[PDB]
């Protein structure tokens, strides 16, 4: 559960985040590939060189969906139920790896947004991607 | 992994008393059942849609008596889990793609299903030893991830 | 979340369990403090060995919470409401602890049910009790 | 703890940039704020009731440098972490009672911290060699547990 000032908090920081979504979204998953190498066993199938078309397309779709989230942030279980189904049905990635991928995320955004990211942003971001991870794998099992 | 003198013979004398065949075909059904995610790496294993299908599934119990079978070997190398599995821990990670966490999982599935065919002889004091076993082999086959 | 199927097969287990609840969440703990000695940082105050009465009176006290989850498993928040608080703001014990002792809760079922502990409840079982640490930890932040 | 000569280097180099009790009171704050169940072994320290006054304790002020103090001194020692906190290793267990998970957190902050404080110059290599450094440490820390 999201307090109020929780998605204040979010839908600020999110904000800043802007047009980069897309960049901070990949930055994000090299970050992840490179201090977590299991997260990799779910992407054999990317060039994941830094720069790849594929981890830039992907960085992008993570992004959308974020901010998909960010936008829904008071019904995000319908927001991303197709990619809740997408998840759990064909993907079927471990759910500690989200956890992982949720650090690498505020790793990215603590180091572009130095201004914003404040105790309390911080606090509230990480229980934002806590909520996100907990959808996307809500459908489980 | 380091384990007590009692903690050692915890062990082997609970291990001798398995049937390997039977015990990886129910370790890795359950797997399948109660971590369904873990069922994509055996898309070629036919239905597994239901626990019943699961158990039943003879390509699930051919492949969990494999996967014990080496489990067992472990046992025999208890002190040098790293050296004895490399090999697997290199074949699961680079042409598997088998996420370490799948070893975790297993493991905890495998506690169960010992716990559930001793009842009261898996004890506490032989949980435990057995827990510090199977964090040693997934370890041990996470080992060689990169 | 719990399936009908769930339900039936947890308030089934449950109800084999019976009058030896208690007994199961001592043993449980037990299960615990043994396999996963981290867990001990939490109770520096009683007295851990095997047979403790503490440990027995605690093993009780957790038995009792999760058959009243049981009763309640279509509300589970407002029946541990209580629970959730004290853990958040009294106790606090990571988030982290829950699922050992639900693995050992589950390890401890196993080998009391051997007819009952089929696959399928062994799924149940295990949804349920990630079901109940999720109540317990909704409140810590 | 595995590091590539590159990879102390990285980690070494970045870090004498690091001011020690600014980072340790930032990082322990930020600890008892993101995950207020940390605030458990600090009721003596006074107000905690706010963000602000968590930042603004002098008390979390003071545990925090002491805590970076020790981290610092064990990155002199990259090569025996468990040699290094085996002591304090203890200590948290026996006496304080620290659930190590609290250590793995504090890894994840201090991480975040770094992140905050250089910005572009905490690279994705970077911060792989850190994560590493934290989780090195948490082990250690956890290592004399029982
Ligand atoms: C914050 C959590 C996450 C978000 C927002 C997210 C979102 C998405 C989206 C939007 C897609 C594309 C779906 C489509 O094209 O319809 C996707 C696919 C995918 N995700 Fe997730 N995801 C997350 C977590 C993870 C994690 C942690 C992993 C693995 C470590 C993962 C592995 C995958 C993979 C392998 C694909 C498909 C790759 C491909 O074949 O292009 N995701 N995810
Ligand atoms: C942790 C204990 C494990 C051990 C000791 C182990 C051992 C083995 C061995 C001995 C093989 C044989 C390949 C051959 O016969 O050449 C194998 C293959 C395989 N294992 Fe593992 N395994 C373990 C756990 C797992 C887990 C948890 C999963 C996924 C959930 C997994 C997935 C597979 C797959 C997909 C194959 C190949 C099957 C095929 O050719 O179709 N293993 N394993
Ligand atoms: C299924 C999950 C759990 C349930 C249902 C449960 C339930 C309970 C209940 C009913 C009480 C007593 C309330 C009171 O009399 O004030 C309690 C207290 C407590 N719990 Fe939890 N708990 C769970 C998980 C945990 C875990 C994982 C730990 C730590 C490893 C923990 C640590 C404690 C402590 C330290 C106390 C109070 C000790 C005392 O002063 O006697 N609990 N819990
Ligand atoms: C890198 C991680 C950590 C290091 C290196 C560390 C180091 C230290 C040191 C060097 C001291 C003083 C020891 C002495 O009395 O000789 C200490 C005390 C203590 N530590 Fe830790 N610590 C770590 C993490 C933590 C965390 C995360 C917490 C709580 C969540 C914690 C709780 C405490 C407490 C409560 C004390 C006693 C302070 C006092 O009594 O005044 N430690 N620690």
């Amino acid at each position: 559960v999201l307090s109020p000032a929780d998605k204040t908090n979010v839908k600020a920081a999110w904000g800043k985040v802007g047009a980069h979504a897309g960049e901070y979204g990949a930055e994000a998953l090299e970050r992840m590939f490179l201090s977590f190498p299991t997260t990799k066993t779910y992407f054999p199938h990317f060039d994941l060189s830094h720069g790849s078309a594929q981890v830039k397309g992907h960085g992008k779709k993570v992004a959308d969906a974020l901010t998909n989230a960010v936008a829904h942030v008071d019904d995000m279980p319908n927001a991303l139920s197709a990619l809740s189904d997408l998840h759990a049905h064909k993907l079927r990635v471990d759910p500690v790896n989200f956890k992982l991928l949720s650090h690498c995320l505020l790793v990215t955004l603590a180091a572009h947004l130095p201004a914003e990211f404040t105790p309390a942003v911080h606090a509230s971001l990480d229980k934002f991607l806590a909520s996100v991870s907990t959808v996307l794998t809500s459908k489980y099992r | 992994v380091h384990l007590t003198p009692e903690e050692k013979s915890a062990v082997t004398a609970l291990w001798g008393k398995v049937n390997v065949d039977e015990v990886g075909g129910e370790a890795l059904g359950r797997l399948l059942v109660v971590y369904p995610w873990t069922q994509r790496f055996f898309e070629s294993f036919g239905d597994l849609s239901t626990p019943d299908a699961v158990m039943g599934n003879p390509k699930v119990k051919a492949h969990g008596k494999k996967v014990l079978g080496a489990f067992s070997d472990g046992l025999a190398h208890l002190d040098n889990l790293k050296g004895t599995f490399a090999t697997l821990s290199e074949l699961h990670c680079d042409k598997l793609h088998v996420d370490p966490e799948n070893f975790r999982l297993l493991g905890n599935v495998l506690v169960c299903v010992l716990a559930h065919h001793f009842g009261k002889e898996f004890t506490p004091p032989v949980q435990a030893a057995y827990q510090k076993v199977v964090a040693g082999v997934a370890n041990a086959l996470a080992h060689k991830y990169h």
